[PDB]
């Protein structure tokens, strides 16, 4: 639908992603995706990190959040690394992070943190070549409160791939977030978006 | 407050007044006496290799444009238009032959010169002396093996001399390894801490690693994992500490080439570093060749820190007394295979980046220590840095600088803060030199 | 699903609540709950407080919002009152609050306040023992603006029980919120979450 | 349902709008509206402004966002212009704004801005007199990030009318927002709500 | 500003400069002359009854740990590590025998002593004088019938003497009723007001109740509901006002035992209080027994306020000139049945807590009055507190203190502010005493 | 900083220190010497036409109530209660005979007088001198053809004299057109800029229009669209610039009656303005009649700006050195048909309102130029305003004031800043006059 020569602000990646949802919409798939994401967010909000891994995350997962350097709209010569990886985790790396969260000597976890996630704008479409692969897009507002008066709110769009695995359960096999704020004003990005 | 007379840092740098982490008037005074006077990290050759390449960087609270000239040198200029003061460049990196101001259209070259003014002939005639309207230029720009530093003060010592005794320690990795490259772009995160908190932590704080990072050590299975929860004493001779005249200092942890990297990278690194060390033995000697594959936690005064081997490179950019913007880059050896470079960079961010699980352990420590500095009953209290005092040496036959022959101590805090008092109480470099004429004696006193 | 001995950060209460939604999911009940909550939020947003009471709130309601004291992750000896009640209202107490809102001498209500609510993550399940009782969970972002430049945003998860009453209309019989920020930075918590 | 003599804080306009959704609810229309708004927000989020115009916006559109002056709850004599129009655009005026966004000399657009929209509380009902006119109400949180550390978040309720036009595609023919913050603390309101 | 000479509060406390609610330099000066010098509420025995029990509290902008010792006494210490200044305790309440710093692992006992340092022998040898490194201790900690106050100034009068003439009024409820307990945890909310705004409001503002709280009175159907919208004159002799030498003061509203509590609790309270009053008549006399079931709106200088009978207990914690953190507890009589205690506590929060519908009525009043204090044309303007001046008495035969024999007046503002000028213009307690040698004469002048 | 001696603005207003846009101590000093001394826009007759009508407005950081009296005059008062300092009125506009304070119920009339105090007889008796407790009144309130300005300083010149030579330029549109009305309510948006940035921009910045607004010009197809991207030189004699003694100044762009309005309104406006111009030729002369349909970009010192013809009317309300609250109204000619008035008002907001696409172009320029003023290396740098210096004239036979006979120059910046130095370095109006005795000579020097 989008012609990126006329819609000059639109990236090729973005134009490709949109195409995959405007075509045949499947109301029930949208509903399945809504349920998957709501249950994932519930598990994360109550800090059931082991359960999240066991029930929502696939063994072949790529969990990636990037921070893209600010470059000129008209930049065309400078070609060096465009972004850095805030997260770029395989399942084992996610497990390490989960173990870090659950360790009793993680002093930053006492008193207990409070998380609240808000998931919106869910879209879902099956992949054209892998019929077992489901593309899910959603936006998330994540609120984190700790130590009386620290409050950080995160905002992002998530491009996910989910696939049925062990026991027929649909699990996350890829999550990609291009984090919108270049300089984080939230102390850190130590949250699972 | 009279900074000529106020003792902010006691003799031998044994203690500092807690207010130094919270006082805004002192922060303003540091802009002048620390940040406008000393050497500050800008960038690396690897980030601006070709003519016209540029990045923006902070120098204290000021923003500068750092640009590769046609002749191969690098010049840096205030990122501020000479007409009405608008910020000239709004991106972080790019390639260009000049910069045009979006307010009234003045165009400056990569060399800082005012090159064009819209309708100059019709409006200004010949009245505009463009030669006098070039961007305000950073007086000094020098390189340390590819790492580019700037200094607003023409009277500063050369960067190599400024690095003092710390240079000897850095050279194996920075020079004899074949060279480093910085992998950008950096992570950027604001923390609610004074810039000195992480600076002091990186310059000489091995004591905190076992306790502060207990969870990360245990979870990541890195080479230092035995320290988790202060479970294990580190061996006698596991390292040392050093400091220098101009404030730079570092911890040395022998052989820890894989550093904070989780077990997935430990074998490859340890193999890579050991092979290089073997060839270096013949070129620079056993001791220095081993320094090359030993983990150095260093601060280059005032606000640039790094963990060699681990590959972490930080700039603690000052915003105000309880606000700092943390920039995090990865440093890699140029002759490492590309795939390993890529993975090391991810590991650096994984551990010490915006979502660095190690870096998160330190957040509360730095933020609360800084914020406590504003609290009434704490302002005049003394932060202690006396661990190892009276066992440090000067002029050792093998390890240069003021040196503590132990892995864990506060030698480097003392040298950092002795340099900090001397600057804050001095008006220029000559006075700093006069205040620093007996620096190593002040530091080793009771030994 | 959750074993709280392994998922060390998860409370027993939270693990119990999750169990009640992961089991048989009923797509139409999720949709009924979505409608109920959207209409409730609309009534509240336009300040139709009497209508809210008449149409959304059951005579036996318990409307409760707590603030839990920050205690050590490893605390096990100190056993005194764990939280305070910001709200713990029966229907009559809610009516008093509604009368306070509508009184023409409530000076704080002039000029008129502006509310906008965002309800997300809706889950619904029938109770196992009371077949007339519906469990609904949802998250809310509530934006309050007044007097030119005052803006307060509230974030919370709501554990509700709703039951059919007068005329067959499903009404709120219990709302429980464990407010995530310990020290409020919003001037007050004078809003119906 | 609402009697505005008893629900003293409720405006006549608001009471009228609510009536149009409490009556016959049509589950599929709610779902169609959800899809329309999600796709609109996606196009806007990726800055496909030309596509948005072509696919989401009707030729007879009225796109209006007002800022209402703060007046006394009890005001009844002062009768001068109650609000100003932040937006009150026809299709051509929207096109001008879109051209301004895409112009390569719009310096404020380099480096590229980042938008994330969160659409919630969707309600939909057919008009009683024009059977081709669909009334859609939704709330939006719009997050805008630029230049490293500028972050602005907008909050609003949207009263829309959408109608099938060219090719049978449902398009926006009226959007009305009464912006809740009187004094904007977001630098400007240069975003399409 | 010269606080020795600046008249911030006029003679007899008849007016105050509006800037006192907005001036940040004055706020900084109050940290020294008000908060570091006077008695501040910490906690109640009921909250830390067993050995090892602790809470954190603010004292001005400082945070302290308040801990029940093995011998039954209570000691309080700055919540700041003696090494590098990190905040030691991050929770609000707990039970423990010591506190370990998460930065480098130093461990302090409940008694403040430095008890352990990781690897002390290997790192410090015998060089660390732990005896000198205990947490900074609050000099004075005293109890008023279970209510624990602290003072950083060793020279302060004893708390009982500090309460002065106000103590006589509090004793029926605090002592003769059998004792009170504080029900925690408190509500905590930040408001954009100066701490003095709610403090002055609670110390002597009955005038605002009918108008400010018109909506709550009418809606809740509480015993004071007839005042709604200044509809009804309160009877002659419905109460009085009092103030004292050290600034504490209160309003007395005869017989209002159910206080702000809505009709659902009025009958039970009125019965409970009346029964106790009957037994108290024989022990302490009719007058004091009635004071016991009379509603006292009191401020214990400087920033602790309360409404007896209603059971509201507040700490107005200072953050900056236009920011205060409000802590709200419920006070209950220990011999009340448990179910009634529970319901009274909910009612206190319902009315005066974070969502207190009464407390909300006061928000705009306090916030705007404070913020107006920063506005240029208002800084030098005079806030008036002259209501009842020249009718107050000293040394009455029955009611002690400087007393206004009327329910509504500004007697208590005048005493609060006379005490405030004396401190702000004084360097120590001795000078305050000298400035206060004719306090009651200054207050009753024209009578 | 000593504002008697500090040269903030160089001779002839050729340059200004960048710190003037960022220094908070200077901001505080401006409250006194700029905002408490000079004339500030309040409202228009069209907004408060009937007795009892009122609006609130800012005067510097102070808030005032501006009310139409029964006798038809307008009085303005601080929006602050005389009792305890609460903000009296919380709405923006209304109609009433008085204002009652929601704290303790004091009621003041539309004329500022304290008219009622609850329970006055019972509480105050006859002790309250109400005559002395009226709201603090703005000393001076004057009108310029319906536009109402206030001044806290009784010694200020009359508004007409204050407008100086600028008045001659405004009169064709403000007086000879039949009169203007302001269409409210205004848009209100906070920007992170110093109030002087937009003020200087509107007073004399035509140079930026082609470049800053390239995108809007090209997109809107307005009459000035040929300037887009500095594509086109504006003709010789396309306009002029002027400035005056008390700082007010403006740009004149001949015949640009449709101004920034997009093509949808250009034909109707150009017809309307041309018809009026034809009748005005006979009444006021060809030159002034043409000034009437010429686009004036004017600032009325210090912080009120406007674009005649375009119909944009702005107040740059100061909050702090890098914060301003922008109020945006539309100005229309009273004899325009109603439908055209409605459409012009929408067009004003469309272009210059809260979502004004033109106004958005200027955001980065103003915000960064202001914020750069706080940066250490920029504080002492010089903002340039020398364009056209030495070609300006005084006492021209046809165009009054210090005048630059060219459309694009910096004449008006120089006059604005010469007036600003004179005030900031002066203690009162008499000293300003003494400092301004040779104003036009200082401005035309080299000519
Ligand atoms: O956590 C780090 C670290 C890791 C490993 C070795 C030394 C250090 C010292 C300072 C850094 O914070
Ligand atoms: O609103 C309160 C109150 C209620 C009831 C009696 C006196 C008072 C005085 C101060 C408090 O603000
Ligand atoms: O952008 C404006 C403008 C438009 C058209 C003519 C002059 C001006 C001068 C200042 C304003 O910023
Ligand atoms: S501010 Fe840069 S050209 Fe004018
Ligand atoms: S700061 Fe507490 S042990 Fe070091
Ligand atoms: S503050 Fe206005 S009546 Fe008391
Ligand atoms: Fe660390
Ligand atoms: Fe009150
Ligand atoms: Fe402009």
């Amino acid at each position: 639908m989008i012609n990126i020569q006329e819609d000059k602000l639109v990236s090729a990646h973005d134009a490709e992603e949109i195409l995959r949802f405007f075509n045949c919409h499947d109301s029930a798939l949208q509903q399945e995706a809504t349920t998957l994401l709501t249950q994932e967010a519930h598990l994360l909000d109550i800090q059931a990190y082991r359960a999240w891994l066991e029930h929502c995350v696939g063994s072949e997962v790529q969990y990636q959040v990037i921070s893209r350097e600010l470059r000129a709209a008209s930049e065309r010569r400078y070609k060096l690394n465009e972004a850095m990886n805030v997260y770029n985790e395989n399942f084992q790396q996610l497990k390490v992070r989960v173990e870090h969260q659950l360790d009793p000597q993680n002093w930053g976890n006492s008193p207990k943190l409070r998380f609240t996630r808000f998931i919106t704008n869910v879209q879902a479409a099956m992949d054209v070549n892998d019929k077992e692969l489901l593309h899910i897009r959603s936006n998330v507002i994540l609120h984190r409160a700790r130590r009386g008066n620290q409050v950080d709110v995160f905002y992002a769009a998530r491009e996910d791939k989910w696939k049925r695995g062990e026991g027929g359960v649909r699990k996350l096999v890829q999550r990609f977030v291009d984090y919108p704020e270049r300089i984080l004003q939230t102390h850190n990005l130590m949250v699972f978006l | 407050m009279n900074y000529n007379n106020k003792i902010l840092v006691s003799e031998s740098g044994l203690s500092q007044k807690h207010l130094i982490h919270g006082d805004e008037e002192l922060f303003q005074h540091e802009l002048k006496t620390i940040f406008a006077r000393n050497w500050l990290f800008l960038t690396h050759d690897s980030l601006i290799p070709a003519p016209g390449d540029y990045v923006t960087a902070k120098m204290g609270i000021d923003e500068v444009i750092v640009s590769r000239q046609n002749d191969g040198s690098i010049r840096a200029f205030l990122n501020v238009c000479r007409h009405r003061g608008k910020t000239l460049v709004s991106v972080e990196a790019g390639n260009a032959k000049g910069f045009v101001c979006s307010y009234h259209g003045w165009g400056f070259g990569s060399n800082g010169e005012l090159q064009s003014v819209p309708f100059e002939k019709d409006l200004y005639g010949e009245s505009l002396n463009k030669k006098c309207l070039g961007l305000k230029e950073v007086a000094r720009v020098e390189s340390f093996h590819g790492f580019i530093y700037g200094c607003f003060d023409q009277e500063a010592p050369p960067l190599m001399d400024y690095l003092g005794d710390a240079a000897w320690y850095l050279e194996p990795m920075f020079k004899h390894s074949g060279g480093l490259e910085l992998v950008g772009p950096p992570g950027k995160v604001v923390i609610k801490a004074n810039w000195k908190a992480p600076a002091e932590n990186f310059v000489g704080d091995a004591y905190h690693v076992g306790w502060t990072h207990a969870s990360s050590l245990r979870s990541g299975e890195s080479i230092f994992s035995s320290l988790a929860g202060n479970a294990a004493l580190p061996p006698e001779g596991a390292g040392l500490q050093m400091t220098s005249k101009y404030g730079s200092g570092m911890g040395v942890l022998w052989d820890g080439y894989s550093g904070v990297h989780s077990a997935d990278l430990v074998p490859e690194l340890m193999a890579f570093g050991g092979a290089k060390q073997e060839r270096l033995n013949k070129e620079i000697g056993d001791v220095r060749a081993r320094i090359y594959r030993s983990h150095l936690n260093c601060t280059v005064f005032p606000n640039n820190s790094m963990l060699t081997c681990s590959g972490v490179f930080k700039v603690w950019n000052p915003i105000d007394a309880n606000t700092t913007e943390v920039w995090t880059y990865a440093i890699v050896e140029k002759d490492m295979p590309e795939d390993l470079k890529r993975r090391l960079a991810d590991s650096v961010q994984r551990t010490f980046g915006p979502a660095g699980f190690w870096e998160s352990d330190d957040n509360d420590n730095m933020e609360t220590a800084s914020q406590n500095g504003k609290k009434y009953q704490s302002r005049d209290s003394d932060l202690l840095s006396n661990l190892g005092f009276g066992e440090d040496v000067y002029g050792d036959a093998v390890y240069p600088g003021v040196v503590g022959k132990s892995a864990i101590g506060e030698t480097s805090y003392r040298g950092f803060y002795r340099a900090y008092q001397a600057h804050v109480s001095s008006s220029n470099w000559a006075e700093f030199e006069h205040a620093s004429s007996t620096w190593h004696t002040e530091l080793t006193k009771t030994t």
